[PDB]
């Protein structure tokens, strides 16, 4: 997170940290004791599928205090429309092997109803993005969970304000931009998969997933988030399905 | 309407004449150039979430209904939700 | 759907109306207004009009700068969206009531404790008048619309 602050211990109770063989993979959000949402590209190169773990209650990556819980990830489900290597349909729904326990340091973020999201949350200006990713582009990742408040933009305004090229894909209806164009704040590498949470009348909801961008805090650029409102149907239907016998599952989308 | 002369300000507003133009000083419940819109008649879900704390549903020829997320129950007022669980989602326990 | 154009703010003694074009042909518009760091609030839901009174919102903090946009929906399908799943819209100019409304003891459309405030209650010492040495109201610390007209 570039230009953020430290999320005081416990103020980001839904934050998940995915690890592959002990190494940081991506961030994730907790929607309920056994389901976690992340970004699909985070699994583009996973060949040690049974070495994938999720940590909750995590704050300070160096020391260990009581509060952390680790569970293995039993299944990873990504849209059938995602293409390894791209940024569209960048969502992954993970089924933990056993549930986590909720405590003051482990609480899920509400997954909102599509209409409420599209119609009300989408117009809340600021949401928080968080993680243990780089603190500057190509900089050092963090140790204490960092959080940043970013303003959201409608694509017309994003396309209008962003500078023409770079390895920048299009902004599809499955993405949205939030951030600053003056290169002061943004999400970055290591934050990918993590949350974009919106606060509406006392509760927090999951509106986006950290997905991609031109560098991190690149001038004339904004951060791009997976628009979760477009997958709620899909998520809910999957979280009510019966376990099917694969670790990586590509589920039909729509 | 025409400037003041033709009492353009509806629903109890007062007109003020300007350089041809006029201004209508509407009453608390109406707004609009000519105090024509009733603030009290736009209880729809696209209008400040219908006043619902969490979910809103609009209904044909009948008032909109507010709802809640799993773990929450709708209260008497018809708009607010309270948690019916320990760790209701989207709540931060140390800030509660 | 076509996007509105020429969004303009018409404001006198804080009565603020936004006006735009075109006169719709089978489409409706909704307006959203905000302050740079505030949430957007919608007004004039699915209207065929080309103007939207925003007084109520801008007189909450006349010293803020507001931005507004008008969405265009085909009539019949108020859930129409474009390639990016959002409704077509266009933004207005920014407006800072306090430094841009036009002037004409006089009361304004600014309200406080359910009543209205007056020109001086709002411009206190930024407001002076002229005689020659007829009257005109002037706010010499403005950039635009510094003087009013006469009587
Ligand atoms: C963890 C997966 C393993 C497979 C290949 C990509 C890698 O993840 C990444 C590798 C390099 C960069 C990113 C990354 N840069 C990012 C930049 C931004 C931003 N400008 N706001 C962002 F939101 C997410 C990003 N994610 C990233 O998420």
């Amino acid at each position: 997170i570039v230009g953020g602050k430290v999320c005081p211990k416990g103020e980001c109770p839904w934050q998940v940290l995915l690890l592959v063989n002990g190494a940081q993979l991506c961030g994730g959000t907790l929607i309920n004791t056994i389901w976690v949402v992340s970004a699909a590209h985070c699994f583009d190169k996973i060949k040690n599928w049974r070495n994938l773990i999720a940590v909750l209650g995590e704050h300070d990556l160096s020391e260990h205090d009581g509060d952390e819980q680790s569970r293995r990830v039993a299944q990873v489900i990504i849209p059938s429309t995602y293409v390894p290597g791209t940024t569209n349909h960048d969502i992954a729904l993970l089924r933990l092997h056993q549930p986590v326990v909720l405590t003051d340091h482990v609480v899920p973020l509400c997954l909102p109803e599509r209409t409420f999201s599209e119609r009300t949350l989408a117009f809340v200006r600021f949401s928080l993005v968080s993680g243990w990713g780089q603190l500057l582009d190509r900089g050092a990742t963090a140790l204490e969970l960092m959080v940043l408040n970013v303003p959201r933009l409608m694509t017309q305004d994003c396309l209008q304000q962003s500078r023409k090229v770079g390895d920048s894909p299009n902004i599809t209806e499955y993405m949205f931009c939030a951030g600053y164009s003056d290169g002061s704040k943004d999400s970055c590498k290591g934050d990918s998969g993590g949350p974009h949470a919106t606060h509406y009348r006392g509760t927090w909801y999951l509106t986006g997933i950290v997905s991609w961008g031109q560098g991190c805090a690149t001038v004339g650029h904004f951060g791009v988030y997976t628009r979760v409102s477009q997958y709620i149907e899909w998520l809910q239907k999957l979280m009510r399905s019966e376990p099917r016998p694969g670790v990586l599952l590509r589920a039909p989308f729509p | 309407g025409d400037q003041c002369a033709s009492s353009p300000c509806q629903n109890g507003g007062s007109c003020k004449d300007q350089l041809q133009s006029y201004i209508c000083f509407c009453l608390p419940a109406f707004e609009g150039r000519n105090c024509e819109t009733h603030k009290d008649d736009q209880l729809i879900c696209v209008n400040e979430n219908g006043g619902c704390e969490q979910y809103c549903s609009d209904h044909t020829g009948t008032k909109r209904s507010c709802r809640c997320h799993e773990g929450y129950s709708l209260l008497a007022d018809g708009v607010s939700c309270t948690p019916t669980v320990e760790y209701p989602c989207g709540k931060i326990p140390i800030l509660e | 759907t076509v996007a509105a154009y020429n969004l303009t703010w018409k404001s006198t003694n804080f009565k603020t109306i936004l006006e735009w074009e075109p006169k719709p042909v089978n489409q409706v518009y909704t307006v959203q207004i905000s302050t740079k760091s505030g949430d957007w609030k919608s007004k004039c839901f699915y209207t065929t009009d080309t103007e939207c009174d925003l007084t109520d919102e801008i007189v909450k903090d006349v010293k803020q700068t507001y931005l507004a946009r008008v969405f265009s929906y085909p009539a019949g399908n108020v859930e129409s969206t474009g390639s990016a799943g959002e409704p077509l819209y266009e933004n207005s100019p920014e407006f800072t009531p306090y430094l841009e409304t036009n002037l004409g003891d006089e009361r304004t459309l600014v309200r406080r404790n359910n009543t209205f405030l007056s020109l001086r209650d709002v411009f206190g010492k930024d407001l002076i008048y002229t005689l020659y040495y007829s009257v005109q109201a002037v706010i010499p610390s403005r950039t635009v619309n510094r003087k009013s007209t006469d009587s």
